């Protein structure tokens, strides 16, 4: 009679919640961030012109 | 991406102060040729945009003037930006002159 | 199964007493299943002599 | 949030009836000192919007008339919808006049 060796069970799975995530096309989080930080990055929010 | 935010804005210049109508805000393609001439090589970019919007083929010229190419120029860091560029930082919007929609 | 391998080693150590006796009985037929092979014994005094 | 939903529409009146040239739907902030007073203490807002878009300063009257501070009233329950307040109900539009874009 031999004992049962013990075993580790390390943590396993094909999908992870990141890679879940990232397999829909797009993320509507990403997407309304980019294009909300469009105008701030590609124009001046501040500048105002008066003439 | 190649593109040009072609955006036209009408303002009531009132009596005293003035006012907009509406921002007609657009995103414009650029041509095969201008990409590789102008964009790759030397660095700049055209001042109009010649594109194909409703069935029709029309073109924008920045500030309403003549032709000419700007240097494209980086476009200013915010947080988790990547690298994105741009010929011009403000939007140009009509002078203002009494009681007429420009 | 510790404590059934315990009980098995204590059962062996156990019934060796048994084991002894009945070698003191039947000398032939215990060194023939002890040995594994039909053999036939003779008078051990502490020790079986055997004989194919 | 403290907004106001700058609408300006321009309608064609034609001899018969009428039809639309375009809805310029905005959103306009409000200054601190316009929330401070009129909006927390005295539960009331501005009938005009000072703010700064498309790098310009611009504002719009309500129902184009003179500066008056509106009575901020609740919205209308609809279904699964919190607390909101607006002062207008209604949205103003010219009145119908022959032949001009109004």
């Amino acid at each position: 009679i031999t004992m049962l060796e013990d075993h580790e069970f390390v943590p396993l799975e094909v999908y992870t919640r990141h890679e879940i995530k990232d397999s829909g096309l797009l993320d509507y989080t990403e997407v309304q961030r980019r294009n909300q930080l469009h105008d701030l990055r590609f124009a001046d929010i501040d500048t105002v012109i008066h003439a | 991406m190649y593109y040009k935010d072609v955006t036209v804005s009408q303002v009531w210049f009132g009596h005293r102060y003035s006012q907009f109508m509406g921002i007609f805000e657009d995103r414009a393609p650029v041509p095969f040729e201008e990409v590789i001439d102008k964009i790759n090589a030397k660095g700049v970019c055209r001042s109009t945009a010649k594109y194909v919007r409703n069935n029709l083929e029309t073109t924008a010229f920045h500030r309403d003037d003549h032709e000419t190419d700007m240097e494209l120029k980086p476009a200013n860091a915010a947080t988790r930006t990547s690298r994105g560029w741009h010929t011009t930082d403000l939007k140009y919007n009509p002078s203002r002159v009494e009681a007429f929609h420009r | 199964l510790g404590r059934v391998a315990i009980a098995w080693c204590e059962l062996q150590n156990h019934e060796l007493t048994l084991w002894n006796e009945a070698r003191k009985l039947n000398p032939n037929a215990i060194a023939s299943v002890t040995v594994g092979r039909r053999v036939s014994a003779r008078m051990l005094g502490d020790v079986m002599a055997v004989s194919t």
